[PDB]
C-alpha cells in the first residue's frame, strides 16, 4: 500500500506462483485474490 | 388538505375553462364535446371531417396561436364500435397553454392528413399507418418505418399477441438468415394483479 | 435597428402605415360573412381595439405594448395570415350546426 | 418421446451419436439434426477451432462435444453408452504419413462395432460407395470393400447405405475440376468412354438417413442411392466449364494435402453402375433431383454475374 | 517434435499480441465500451489497439442489441473477417436480450446467427468485468496448430 | 440418458446440507409462556413473532428461524 | 462504420457533389417498446425509461415520476426536490460532454475526447456512491428519492464542481477561435425561419437561432423557481451559434448546482403516506400495519385514478413527453412517448440541400441524437 | 525546475486544480453511523389518515358540451419579455 | 360527399396466418375467486382462447 | 433572462485590423492556441494497471448473486415468492415443497444470468434478508449453457464469501 | 354504408386497378433474379405471382379490395429499388421449413391436435 501519494493506483498486489494449479508466472487472470481483500482492494472500506 | 398532496389553484381552473367556451360558440358544425380536465388542461372532441378546418382555425389567429404540434399519437380501443382514437396535441407559444384534439375514427375509414397545415406531422403520420393501419389519405410520401419487411400485424393494437409469429434464425443449409414459426425456451406468464373491493368511489359507473 | 429579433423576418421597411392597410384590408372581407355567425362578432372586435390603439401614434416601440405581439415586423405577421384564414372562412360553413353526433356512448372514459 | 412442433427446441426422443462430421459430408448431416431438436453427441479429433462452426445448429444443451483418438478402446467406449442410433463415416483420402490406412477401414469401424455394439444401441449405420468393388481396384477403392465385408462379420443388421457419387456445395468431387486452370486441361484419359457416374445431390444423401433414421424395420436391408436425370456424357467437363468460363490444416500452408499422382486420377473413372435391385433410394423416400437446376450456384468463377445459361445433354444413352 | 511444437510458442503468441477489434456500438454498452478507450482503464496500449476497417480485424465484440433489422448485416460483416477470427460479446442483450426478450422485434440472444466465444454478463460491464473478459480470451488461447499436422 | 452432460465435467454440487443441521443446536429453555425471536440480531434476521411453549414438546422454530426453541 | 457506431442505414441521391436529396432509415432498434409496458406495473416498468435514451440517466425518470404524481395528487417532500435538481443539473454536464466532444472527433480533432473523458469518470464515480451502480441507476421513483445519500458527497461535489471551470477554458483554446473549426463549421445548416418552427422543434436548434422560450422558466417543476440563472440565446441561425449554446450552457449549470448545495432542508425522502413509498427495512420487522403494505406493494402495484395526462421536461437535448393513460388498475394502459430526433431529425432534408457530402456529417452532430430515443 | 516553468509559459498557469486528485486535499472516509429521521406527519393523536389523503380526488369538472359580450378572452395573459441578465451580456 | 351506401360484411383477412379455422375464442364473464369476498373481478366481458400443449425443456 | 453570444461587430478601424492580419497572414493563433495547449504532456497520466491495481467501488454495489444463511446454518431462504414477483425480467423461477421437517424451503430456483437486467428488486423486496447482489464482478464464462444458475450454485457463491457481504450490508441497513 | 371510400366507387375502377399492377409485377419478376444476383430459374418466380392473386378472390365488398391495393402498391418501391438485401424477398419460398402431413392419420402419429 503505497504512500498515499497516488489515487486509484494506491493499493497495487502482487502474484506470486500457482495458487491451485496454474503456471510458474504467466497466467494471472486477477480473480486469484482472497475474498476478503475485495473489502480492500476495491478501496470500499 | 395537507402536506405531500397537491395545492391547486382556481386562476388556470378558470381562464381556460373560459377561454375554450367560445371554441365550440364560434365553430358548431365540427366540435360536439369540450371538457376540462382537473389538472389544468383542455380537451376538445372533433368529428372527423373537421381535422382540417379545426387545426387551420387554430393555425393561425389572433386570440389563439398554437402554433407548435407536440405529440401526434393514436390510441386503440376495442369495444368503443368506432375503434381507434386520435389525438392531437398543441402548444400556444404566445399564451402558454395546452389543447388536445380528440378525433375519433375507424379503420377503414380514412383521415383526411394534417400534412399541409403542419410540416411536423410528416413522420408522425407514416409511423402510425405502420402501428395500426390508420389510413392517412393523399399523404405525400407513405411508406415502412419501424418495422421490419415482413411484418403484417400492425403490432401495436391489442390482436397481435406479445411475442410475434416469424421467430429468427440462422442455418447454414444455404447461406441465408431465415425465418421459422415463433418458438419460445419459456412460457412467459402471465400473473394477475386486478384485486377486488372497487377502491375508488368517485370514478364509479353507474350501477345497471 | 437592423436585427429583427427573430431571424428570417427583416426590418423592411415601414411601420404605423404598413399596419393599418392590412387591417382595413380584413375589414372590407370581414364584412362579407353571413352575419349570424359568432366569428365576425368577437372578430370585428379585435381589430377594432387593435387599430383604435394603432393608428396614429409614435413611437414604434408604443405600438409594442397594449397590442402584445411581439417585434414589430411579427406583429405584421400575426394579422398577414388572418386574412389568409378569413377568405377561408367562407368556403366551409363554420356557422352552421352540428352534423352527424357520435352514436352517443363513445365519449365515456372508464369503460 | 415426441413432443410439439418439430420446427426447433423439442424432444423428438431421437438421441445420435455422429463420428466425424466435420468433413463435408459428415457436417450437413448435423444440421437436419440441429432443426428438429436431438442429443446429437459429436466427438471430433483433434480441432477445437474448426468445429466452431457447427455450435448454432444445436439449440442449447442439444449438441456436445468430445475428443478421441479413435484407435484406443474406452475413448469411443464413453459416448456410446447413452445413444439411440449411431452412424459412421469415418475415413478420407490418401494414406497419410503417420497412419498405415489399412485397417482404418478395418479395426476403426470395428473399434466402434465392439462394446459399442455390446452395451446395448441399435440401428448401427455404416456407409459404402457405388464403385468399391473387390475386383482389383484400387488402393482406396478396394479396402473400402474390406469394410464392406470385414465390418459385415459384427453387426449382421445394419442398413449400410452404398450413395452414389455427390455433388454439393463445399465438395470436392466436382470441384476437383474446375479447379485445373493450369497449364493444360487434361482429361481422364483424353477419352469420353463411361464418363460419366450418377452425381447425386448432397441434400438428397442427407435426407435419406433422417427418413431412415426412424424409419422403421430398414435394418438389414442395405441401399443404394439413384442419381440424376440420366446418366452423363463427357460432356459433363465440357459442361462444367460451359458456366465457369473458363481445415486445421497449418499456420501458414500444409505442405502435403495434394492432387495425388497416384491411383486418384483414376479413383473416380472405374464407373461400375451396381445392381438395380437395390431398393435404394426412392424407396427411402422421398428424394429425386437433377442436375441441371442445382449447377449453377456451386460453380463460380470470375464472371459472376453473366451466365446466358443455355447448356444442355440429351440423357445419354444407355438411359 | 520439440523442434515443430516450439513453433507455436511464437505464432500463438503473435495471434495474442495486437488483437484489432471491430465493435458494434448498437445501445447502452457502447458509451461504457468507449470510457475503456478513455484513459482511466485504458484499453490500447495493454496490448490491443482500438477499432478498425472490416477488412483488418482480428476479434469483434457485439454490444447493444440485436433487432430483426441488423441480423442479416452482422452476419454479411463477419463473413469478410479472416480465418482467425473470434466473436466477443459483451451486454446482456447479446446473451438472450436483456428484456425485450419477450417483445416481437428481437433476435432472442445473438448466438443464433454467429458463433460466440466469450460471453461477458451485465447491464453494462463495468470496463472492468470488460478487460477481465478479454484477459480471459488471451487465455484461451493455449491451443496449437503443431501436433495436428504431426499427430495425423 | 440425462447423465451424458456432465461426461468430464466433475459435476459441481453442493457439500454442506442444511436439510437437517438444526438439530445440532442446544435447544434453548426459557421456563415463560411466550418468547420473542428476531433471530440473526436486532434490525437483520426474520421479522418478530411471537410464539407459544406450551406442550409437546417445543416452540416449533417460528416458522420462520428454523432453530429448535423450546422451554 | 462510426457514423453513431453502427446504425442509421441512408439514402443518398447526390446531385453530382452536392446532395439535395435524402432519407434515412430508421427502425434497426426498434425493441418493441410502447407494447411491452402494456404488460407490466407502475414501479416494475420503470427501468425502460432510463434506457430510453443513453446517457441522460436521473433526466428521463424525472418525467415519468411527475407524470404519475400528477395522476395521483401526490407532491414530493421538500429534501426530495433539492436531490432531483441536483442530479437533473448534474445529467447536464453529461449530456453536453458528448455532443461537444463526438461531434468533434467525427469532423476529426483527437484529444478533446480523451481530454474530456479522463475527467468525466470522476463523477460516474458519484452514481455509484448514491444509488448503487455505474450508470443506469434506478433511484428516482413516483414518490421522490429511493433512499439517502451517505455521509459525504458535499466534501466531494464540492471539491469537484469547484474545479470544472478551467477543464471547460480549456475548450474554448481548443475550439472557439481556433480557425480550421470555424471554417468547418460557420453559415451550414442554417434553418432559421417559422418553417423552423412548424417543423415543431424543441430546444437548441431553436433558442440557438432567434426564439427566446424553455419549459424551466416558464412552466415550474419542483422548488426549482428559487434558483437564478439566465438562457443562452444565438445571434444568427447556423451550427456555430448553437454549439455556443452547449459551450455556454455548461458554465450556467455549475451555477444552478452552487446555489444548490447551500439550500436544501434536512427531512424526510420518501412521499410519507405508505400507499406510494415503501416503509423502512426497520419498519416492516416490528409492527404489524407495515407488512400488509410492503407485501402487497409488492405483488400488485399502486392503484392510480384514471383520466389521461401529458407533460413536458427540458431534457438536454429537447424535450421528454410522456402521454399516459391509465385506466385505473395496476397495469397501465397506453405509454406513448415523445422524444426528440422525430423533429430533429426529419428537419435534415430541408436543411441539407445545397451543401456538399461533407457538409453532412457535420449538420447531425449539432442535433445530438441519440438512437433508442428515436423509438418514439 | 526547469520541466515546471516550461508548464508555465504555456496554456495558462493552475498548479492548484490538477487533473489528478490523487494527491492531497482528498477526501478519505467518513466515520459516523448515520441515523435518519422521519417527520411529515409520523406521530400520533393529531397525525392521521383522513385528513392525510393523498389520493381520492375526484373526476375532470366537464364544462358544457353537446347532447354574450365577451371580450375575445386569451387563455393566459401574455408572455411578457425578459431582461438582459447583467453578468456580461454580450 | 361521395358516400356510397350498401351492405356487405365486413370480413377482414391477411393479418394472421392459419390461426383462424384452428381455434374457437371463448366469452365468459369471470366469476370470483372464492377464497376472498370482492366482487369487483366480476362486471367485465372477456374473452380468452384455448390452451394446447405445455411440454418441457 | 437573456445572454447573447457572437453579437458583436469588428472594430473595424485602422488599428485593429493589422491585428487581425497579423493573425491570419503570420499565426498568432494557432501556434500560441494548440502548440502550446497540447503540451502540456507533462502531467502524470493516470492509467489503472489493471491485472494488479484495481478502480474504487462503492458498498452499495451490484454484481453477482448470492443466498446467505443464518448463524449455524439454516438456508435463510424461506420461499415467500416475492423476489421472482418484482423482478421486472422474470429470471427467476421458484418452486417450493413442504419439506419433510416441516418448514417450507425452496426445491428449485434459478436464475439466469442474461435476462437479469441487475435492477436491485430483488435485493430490497425480500422481508427474510436473504438473496443479495454480492460485490463482485468476476465473470466472462464461455458457454450460454453455463450461466443459467441454479439453487446449489448461489449457495457455494454465496458461501465462498460472507465476510465480503456481511461487512457490506451492516455499514449500509442504516439508510433503508 | 356511410363512409366515404379510398380510391374505387364500386367493384369496376377497382377492378381494373388490380390488374393494372399485375402488369407491373409480370414486368418486374426477371430483373430482380439478376438485380439480387440470386439463381433460380425465372419460371420460379412468376408461378408465385399468379399464385398469390388467386388467394383473395372471396372478397364482396369495396374499399377492402382497395386496401390490398395499397399494399400490393407499397411494395414496388422496395422491390424494383434495392431496399431488400437478398433475404427479405426469399421469405415467401419456405425451402427450410419442414412439409405439414395436412391428412388426418399423419397428425396422429405426431402432434396433439394441432
Ligand atoms: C534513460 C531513461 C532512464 C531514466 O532516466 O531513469 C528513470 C528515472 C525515474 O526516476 P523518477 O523518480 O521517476 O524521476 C522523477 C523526476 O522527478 C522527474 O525528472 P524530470 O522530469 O524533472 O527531468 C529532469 C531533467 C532531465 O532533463 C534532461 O534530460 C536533461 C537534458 C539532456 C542533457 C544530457 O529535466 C531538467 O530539468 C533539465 C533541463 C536542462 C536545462 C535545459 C536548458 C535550459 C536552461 C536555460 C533555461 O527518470 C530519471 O532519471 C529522470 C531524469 C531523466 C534524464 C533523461 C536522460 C538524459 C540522458
Ligand atoms: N459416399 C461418397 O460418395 C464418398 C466420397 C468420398 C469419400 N467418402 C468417404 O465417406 C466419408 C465421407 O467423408 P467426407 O465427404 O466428409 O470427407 P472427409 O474429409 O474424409 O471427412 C471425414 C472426417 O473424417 C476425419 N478423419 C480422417 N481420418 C480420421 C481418423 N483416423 N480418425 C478420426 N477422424 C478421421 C477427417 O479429418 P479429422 O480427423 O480432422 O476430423 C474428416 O473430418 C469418408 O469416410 C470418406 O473417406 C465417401
Ligand atoms: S440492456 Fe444492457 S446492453 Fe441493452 S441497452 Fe441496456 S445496458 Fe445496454
Ligand atoms: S429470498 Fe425472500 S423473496 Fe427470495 S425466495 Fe427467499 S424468502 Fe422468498
Ligand atoms: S437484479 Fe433485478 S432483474 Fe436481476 S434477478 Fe434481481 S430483481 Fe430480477
Ligand atoms: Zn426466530
Amino acid at each position: 500500500e503505497d504512500n498515499k501519494q497516488f489515487f486509484g493506483r494506491h493499493r497495487w498486489v502482487i502474484y506470486t506462483t500457482e495458487m491451485n494449479g496454474k503456471n510458474t508466472f504467466w497466467d494471472v487472470d486477477g480473480s486469484m485474490v482472497p475474498p476478503e481483500w475485495h473489502r480492500w482492494l476495491h478501496c470500499m472500506t | 388538505t395537507r402536506p405531500t398532496v397537491r395545492p391547486r389553484n382556481d386562476v388556470a381552473h378558470k381562464q381556460l375553462s373560459a377561454f375554450g367556451e367560445y371554441v365550440a360558440e364560434i365553430l358548431p358544425k365540427y366540435v360536439q364535446q369540450v371538457q376540462v380536465s382537473c389538472f389544468n388542461e383542455l380537451e376538445i372532441c372533433i368529428h372527423p371531417d373537421g381535422v382540417i378546418p379545426v387545426l387551420t382555425f387554430l393555425r393561425d389567429h389572433s386570440n389563439a396561436q398554437f402554433k407548435s404540434l407536440a405529440d401526434l399519437t393514436a390510441v386503440d380501443i376495442p369495444t368503443r364500435q368506432n375503434r381507434f382514437e386520435i389525438v392531437y396535441n398543441l402548444l400556444s407559444l404566445r399564451f402558454n397553454s395546452r389543447i388536445r384534439v380528440k378525433t375519433y375514427t375507424d379503420e377503414l375509414t380514412p383521415i383526411e392528413s394534417s400534412v399541409p397545415v403542419y410540416k411536423a406531422a410528416n413522420w408522425y403520420e407514416r409511423e402510425i399507418w405502420d402501428m395500426f393501419g390508420v389510413f392517412f389519405a393523399n399523404h405525400p410520401d407513405l411508406r415502412r418505418i419501424l418495422t421490419d419487411y415482413g411484418f403484417e400485424g400492425h403490432p401495436f393494437r391489442k390482436d397481435f399477441p406479445l411475442s410475434g409469429y416469424v421467430e429468427l434464425r440462422y442455418d447454414d443449409e444455404v447461406k441465408r438468415v431465415v425465418a421459422e414459426p415463433v418458438e419460445l425456451a419459456q412460457e412467459f406468464r402471465k400473473f394477475d394483479l386486478n384485486s377486488p373491493w372497487e377502491a375508488f368511489p368517485a370514478y364509479r359507473q353507474p350501477p345497471e | 435597428k437592423k436585427t429583427t429579433g427573430l431571424v428570417g423576418l427583416a426590418v423592411c421597411e415601414t411601420p404605423h402605415e404598413r399596419l393599418k392597410i392590412l387591417y382595413t384590408k380584413i375589414l372590407d372581407v370581414l364584412g362579407h360573412i353571413p352575419k349570424n355567425a359568432a366569428y365576425r362578432k368577437y372578430t370585428e372586435q379585435i381589430t377594432n381595439e387593435k387599430l383604435s390603439m394603432v393608428k396614429a401614434e409614435p413611437d414604434v416601440k408604443k405600438l409594442e405594448e397594449r397590442l402584445q405581439g411581439g417585434q414589430i415586423e411579427e406583429v405584421i405577421l400575426q394579422a398577414e395570415n388572418e386574412l389568409s384564414l378569413a377568405r377561408k372562412m367562407i368556403q366551409w360553413k363554420p356557422w352552421e350546426p352540428l352534423v352527424e353526433e357520435p352514436p352517443a356512448s363513445q365519449w365515456k372514459w372508464p369503460i | 418421446i415426441p413432443h410439439g412442433k418439430g420446427g426447433r427446441s423439442s424432444v423428438s426422443g431421437i438421441v445420435a451419436t455422429v463420428f466425424g462430421a466435420t468433413g463435408f459430408l459428415g457436417r450437413y448431416v448435423v444440421n437436419h439434426l440441429g432443426r428438429m431438436g436431438s442429443q446429437v453427441i459429436v466427438p471430433h479429433r483433434c480441432e477445437p477451432y474448426d468445429t466452431m462452426h457447427l455450435r448454432p445448429m444445436g439449440d442449447l444443451g442439444q449438441i456436445i462435444f468430445m475428443d478421441w483418438n479413435g484407435r484406443d478402446k474406452d475413448s469411443i467406449r464413453r459416448a456410446v453408452e447413452h445413444s439411440s442410433v449411431v452412424i459412421n463415416l469415418v475415413g478420407r483420402e490418401w494414406e497419410t504419413q503417420n497412419f498405415d490406412f489399412e485397417d482404418v477401414f478395418v479395426k476403426i469401424p470395428q473399434a466402434i462395432a465392439q462394446v459399442s455394439k455390446e452395451a446395448g444401441v441399435e440401428k448401427f449405420i455404416h456407409i459404402s460407395h457405388l464403385n468399391a468393388d473387390i475386383k482389383s481396384s484400387s488402393k482406396y477403392l478396394r479396402s473400402k470393400a474390406v469394410g464392406e465385408k470385414e465390418v459385415r462379420e459384427t453387426f449382421p443388421e445394419a442398413t449400410i447405405i452404398k450413395p452414389a457419387e455427390i455433388f454439393g456445395r463445399e465438395d470436392r468431387f466436382l470441384n476437383y475440376f474446375a479447379n485445373i486452370r493450369w497449364f493444360g486441361g487434361v482429361p481422364l484419359i483424353s477419352l469420353g468412354k463411361k464418363t460419366v457416374k450418377q452425381p447425386v445431390y448432397i441434400v438428397d444423401v442427407t435426407k435419406g438417413i433422417i427418413n431412415a433414421i426412424k424409419d422403421p424395420d430398414a435394418r438389414g436391408k442395405t441401399f443404394a442411392f439413384v442419381g440424376p436425370s440420366r446418366y452423363l456424357l463427357f460432356d459433363l467437363v465440357q459442361y462444367v466449364f460451359a458456366v465457369a468460363h473458363r481445415i486445421g490444416r497449418l499456420f501458414e500452408i500444409s505442405p502435403f494435402e495434394p492432387w495425388t499422382t497416384r491411383d486418384k486420377v483414376e479413383r473416380i473413372h472405374t464407373t461400375d453402375k451396381i445392381l438395380p435391385h437395390l431398393p435404394g433410394l426412392e424407396d427411402l423416400g422421398v428424394e429425386a433431383t437433377p442436375l441441371e437446376l442445382k449447377a449453377i450456384e456451386v460453380l463460380r468463377r470470375h464472371r459472376t454475374y453473366r451466365w446466358l445459361s443455355s447448356e444442355i445433354e440429351d440423357v445419354q444413352p444407355a438411359k | 517434435e520439440y523442434v515443430v511444437a516450439k513453433l507455436d510458442d511464437l505464432i500463438n503468441w503473435a495471434r495474442r499480441s495486437s488483437l484489432w477489434p471491430m465493435t458494434f456500438g448498437l445501445a447502452c454498452c457502447a458509451v461504457e465500451m468507449m470510457h475503456m478507450a478513455a484513459p482511466r482503464y485504458d484499453m490500447d496500449r495493454f496490448g490491443v489497439v482500438f477499432r478498425a476497417s472490416p477488412r483488418q480485424s482480428d476479434v469483434m465484440i457485439v454490444a447493444g442489441t440485436l433487432t430483426n433489422k441488423m441480423a442479416p448485416a452482422l452476419r454479411k460483416v463477419y463473413d469478410q473477417m479472416p480465418e482467425p477470427r473470434y466473436v466477443v460479446s459483451m451486454g446482456s442483450c447479446a446473451n438472450g436480450g436483456g428484456y425485450y426478450h419477450y417483445s416481437y422485434s428481437v433476435v432472442r440472444g445473438c448466438d443464433r446467427i454467429v458463433p460466440v466465444d466469450i460471453y461477458v454478463p451485465g447491464c453494462p460491464p463495468t470496463a472492468e468485468a470488460l478487460l477481465y473478459g478479454i484477459l480471459q480470451l488471451q487465455k484461451k488461447i493455449k491451443r496449437e496448430k503443431r501436433l495436428r499436422i504431426w499427430y495425423r | 440418458y440425462r447423465k451424458v452432460r456432465f461426461v468430464g465435467r466433475q459435476k459441481e454440487v453442493n457439500e454442506n446440507f442444511a436439510i437437517d443441521l438444526i438439530a445440532e443446536q442446544p435447544v434453548s429453555q426459557v421456563g415463560s409462556r411466550v418468547i420473542s425471536c428476531d433471530g440473526g440480531g436486532g434490525a437483520l434476521g426474520h421479522p418478530r413473532v411471537y410464539i407459544n411453549l406450551d406442550k409437546e414438546t417445543k416452540t416449533g422454530t417460528c416458522g420462520y428461524c428454523g432453530l429448535q426453541f423450546r422451554q | 462504420h462510426p457514423a453513431a457506431h453502427g446504425v442509421l442505414r441512408l439514402v443518398m441521391e447526390l446531385s453530382g457533389e452536392m446532395v439535395r436529396k435524402c432519407d434515412p432509415h430508421i427502425g434497426l432498434l426498434h425493441r418493441g417498446t410502447e407494447k411491452l409496458i402494456e404488460y407490466k406495473t407502475y414501479l416494475q416498468a420503470l427501468p425502460y425509461f432510463d434506457r430510453l435514451d443513453y446517457v441522460s440517466m436521473m433526466c428521463n425518470e424525472q418525467a415519468y415520476s411527475l407524470a404519475v404524481e400528477k395522476l395521483l395528487n401526490i407532491q414530493p417532500p421538500p429534501r426530495a426536490q433539492w436531490i432531483r435538481v441536483l442530479f437533473g443539473e448534474i445529467t447536464r454536464l453529461l449530456n453536453h460532454i458528448m455532443a461537444v466532444t463526438t461531434h468533434a472527433l467525427d469532423i476529426g480533432a483527437m484529444t478533446p475526447f480523451f481530454w474530456m473523458f479522463e475527467e468525466r469518470e470522476k463523477m460516474f464515480e458519484f452514481y455509484e456512491r448514491v444509488s448503487g451502480a455505474r450508470m443506469h441507476a434506478a433511484y428516482v421513483r413516483p414518490g421522490g428519492v429511493h433512499q439517502d445519500l451517505p455521509l459525504g458527497l458535499m466534501d466531494d461535489i464540492y471539491e469537484f464542481s469547484k474545479n470544472f471551470s478551467l477543464r471547460i477554458d480549456e475548450l474554448e483554446e481548443m475550439l472557439t477561435n481556433n480557425r480550421i473549426w470555424r471554417n468547418r463549421t460557420v453559415d451550414i445548416g442554417i434553418v432559421t425561419a417559422e418553417d423552423a418552427l412548424n417543423y415543431g422543434f424543441s430546444g437548441v436548434m431553436l433558442r440557438g437561432s432567434g426564439i427566446q422560450w424553455d419549459l424551466r422558466k416558464t412552466q415550474p417543476y419542483d422548488v426549482y423557481d428559487q434558483v437564478e440563472f439566465d438562457v443562452p440565446i444565438g445571434s444568427r441561425g447556423d451550427c456555430y451559434d448553437r454549439y455556443l449554446c452547449r459551450v455556454e450552457e455548461m458554465r450556467q449549470s455549475i451555477r444552478i448546482i452552487s446555489q444548490c448545495l447551500n439550500k436544501m432542508p434536512p427531512g424526510e425522502i420518501k412521499v410519507d403516506d405508505a400507499k406510494v413509498s415503501p416503509p423502512k427495512r426497520a419498519e416492516m420487522k416490528t409492527s404489524m400495519e407495515s407488512l400488509i403494505h410492503h407485501f402487497k406493494l409488492y405483488t400488485e402495484g399502486y392503484q392510480v385514478p384514471p383520466g389521461a395526462t401529458y407533460t413536458a421536461i427540458e431534457a438536454p437535448k429537447g424535450e421528454f413527453g410522456v402521454y399516459l393513460v391509465s385506466d385505473g388498475s395496476s397495469r397501465p394502459y397506453r405509454c406513448k412517448i415523445k422524444a426528440p430526433g422525430f423533429a430533429h431529425l426529419a428537419g435534415l432534408d430541408k436543411m441539407s440541400k445545397g451543401h456538399m457530402l461533407a457538409d453532412v456529417v457535420a449538420i447531425i452532430g449539432t442535433q445530438d441524437i441519440v438512437f433508442g430515443e428515436v423509438d418514439r | 525546475r526547469f520541466i515546471q516553468w516550461l508548464r508555465n509559459w504555456a496554456s495558462g498557469r493552475d498548479l492548484q486544480a490538477k487533473l489528478q486528485l490523487r494527491y492531497q486535499e482528498i477526501s478519505k472516509r467518513t466515520q459516523p453511523p448515520p441515523k435518519l429521521p422521519v417527520g411529515p406527519s409520523h406521530k400520533l393523536s393529531n397525525n392521521y389518515y383522513c385528513t392525510r389523503d393523498g389520493r381520492r380526488e375526484a373526476m375532470p369538472p366537464s364544462i358544457v358540451m353537446s347532447s354574450s359580450e365577451k371580450k375575445a378572452v386569451s387563455p393566459a395573459p401574455p408572455i411578457k419579455r425578459w431582461e438582459l441578465s447583467q453578468d456580461e451580456p454580450y | 360527399i361521395t358516400v356510397d351506401e350498401k351492405l356487405d360484411i365486413t370480413t377482414i383477412t391477411g393479418v394472421p396466418e392459419e390461426h383462424i379455422k384452428t381455434r374457437k375464442a371463448r366469452i365468459f364473464v369471470p366469476a370470483r375467486n372464492n377464497m376472498q369476498s370482492g366482487v369487483n373481478n366480476t362486471k367485465k366481458w372477456k374473452m380468452e382462447f384455448d390452451t394446447r400443449e405445455r411440454w418441457e425443456n | 433572462t437573456y445572454k447573447y453570444v457572437n453579437l458583436r461587430e469588428p472594430s473595424m478601424d485602422m488599428k485593429s485590423v493589422t491585428d487581425r492580419a497579423a493573425q491570419t497572414l503570420l499565426w498568432t493563433e494557432l501556434i500560441r492556441g494548440l502548440g502550446m495547449t497540447l503540451s502540456y504532456l507533462f502531467r502524470e497520466p493516470a492509467t489503472i494497471n489493471y491485472p494488479f491495481e484495481k478502480g474504487p467501488l462503492s458498498p452499495r454495489f451490484r454484481g453477482e448473486h448470492a443466498l446467505r444463511r443464518y448463524p449455524s446454518g439454516e438456508e435463510r431462504c424461506i420461499a415467500c415468492k416475492l423476489c421472482e414477483a418484482v423482478c421486472p425480467a422474470q429470471a427467476i423461477t421458484i418452486e417450493a415443497e413442504p419439506r419433510a421437517d416441516g418448514s417450507r424451503r425452496t426445491t428449485r430456483y434459478d436464475i439466469d444470468m442474461t435476462k437479469c437486467i441487475y435492477c436491485g428488486f430483488c435485493q430490497e423486496a425480500c422481508p427474510v434478508d436473504a438473496i443479495v447482489e454480492g460485490p463482485n464482478f468476476e465473470f466472462s464464462t464461455e458457454t450460454h449453457e453455463e450461466l443459467l444458475y441454479n439453487k446449489e450454485k448461489l449457495l457455494n457463491n454465496g458461501d465462498k464469501w460472507e465476510a465480503e457481504i456481511a461487512a457490506n450490508i451492516q455499514a449500509d441497513y442504516l439508510y433503508r | 354504408t356511410s363512409v366515404k371510400p379510398i380510391f374505387s366507387r364500386d367493384m369496376n375502377e377497382a377492378k381494373r386497378r388490380v390488374r393494372e399492377l399485375y402488369r407491373a409485377w409480370y414486368r418486374e419478376v426477371p430483373n430482380t433474379v439478376h438485380l439480387f444476383q440470386l439463381d433460380i430459374s425465372v419460371k420460379q418466380g412468376r408461378d408465385k405471382v399468379r399464385e398469390m392473386f388467386k388467394k383473395n378472390a372471396h372478397i364482396t365488398d369495396p374499399r377492402v379490395v382497395d386496401l390490398l391495393v395499397i399494399k400490393g402498391k407499397m411494395e414496388l418501391e422496395e422491390t424494383i429499388k434495392v431496399w431488400k438485401q437478398r433475404t427479405h424477398v426469399m421469405r415467401f419460398f419456405h425451402e427450410t421449413e419442414a412439409p405439414r402431413p395436412k391428412d388426418f392419420l399423419s397428425k396422429f402419429y405426431v402432434g396433439h391436435d394441432p
